[PDB]
């Protein structure tokens, strides 16, 4: 039940 | 001019992987090498469909790395799984040890993270010397540069199964729960939607990590 990636750091 | 039959261990006729414009990688054959301008270009005929002229950072060998030959920062292609498998580029973030259960941690070019086995990754043939410099997403490029250069200094938070924290995702801080710890990753359940994400335990998307990094004296 995967969420799409949010990457490695918070959104700028 | 500048046609070559070989460039070191790259030989016309070898099996190879090439990067397509979709950012997925596909098996083919190296059909030509040519010196153009400042370097070499590599012509790949794909098994399924198409031909491409590629730079050396956009081809990978069709074999799996021997034990112990990759390093933190190595540029690789790795299996990405959704239900379906695709090959996507990334960077080695951790090499096999028992506590990661002898897997490689991969930070993919889009910021996704996963552990993969030795038989799930392929080495890129001619990476850039600073391997992150061909990462298109500037926020992932910057993160990788910081991570690789600081390694092995990796501040992480200790999280336990069942712990409740806020986790950032796309600009919002969401109520979330720690489901599982696996080496340097934590499986976070976002409570609003009940979907999970594996996140690096040193990521400032995890509020305890954000809090620690933001503090200062
Ligand atoms: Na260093």
């Amino acid at each position: 039940a995967r969420k799409s990636t949010g990457g490695k750091a918070p959104r700028k | 001019g500048g046609e070559l039959s070989k460039d070191g261990d790259l030989i016309v006729s070898m099996r190879i992987l090439g990067k397509k414009r979709t950012k997925t990688w596909h098996k083919g054959t190296l059909i030509a090498i040519q010196t153009v301008g400042p370097g070499k270009k590599y012509k790949v005929k794909f098994d399924n469909k198409g031909k491409s002229l590629l730079s050396g950072n956009h081809i990978a060998y069709d074999y799996h790395p021997p034990a112990d030959k990759l390093y933190v920062g190595s540029r690789v292609v790795a299996k990405y799984k959704d239900g379906q498998v695709w090959l996507y580029a990334g960077i080695v973030a951790e090499t096999p040890n028992v506590k990661n259960k002898l897997r490689f941690l991969i930070f993919f070019d889009d910021g996704y993270a996963s552990y993969v086995t030795q038989s799930e990754l392929y080495p890129i043939c001619r990476p850039l010397k600073k391997t992150w410099e061909d990462i298109e997403d500037i926020s992932c490029r910057d993160f990788i540069e910081e991570y690789v250069t600081a390694y092995p200094n990796r501040p992480m938070v200790l999280l336990k199964s069942g712990q409740l924290i806020k986790t950032e995702w796309e600009g919002t801080w969401w109520k979330s729960r720690v489901e599982e710890v696996d080496g340097s990753l934590v499986r976070i359940l976002f409570l609003d939607d009940k979907r999970c994400e594996w996140i690096y335990r040193g990521s400032t998307r995890l509020e305890p990590m954000f809090s620690m990094k933001t503090s200062s004296a």
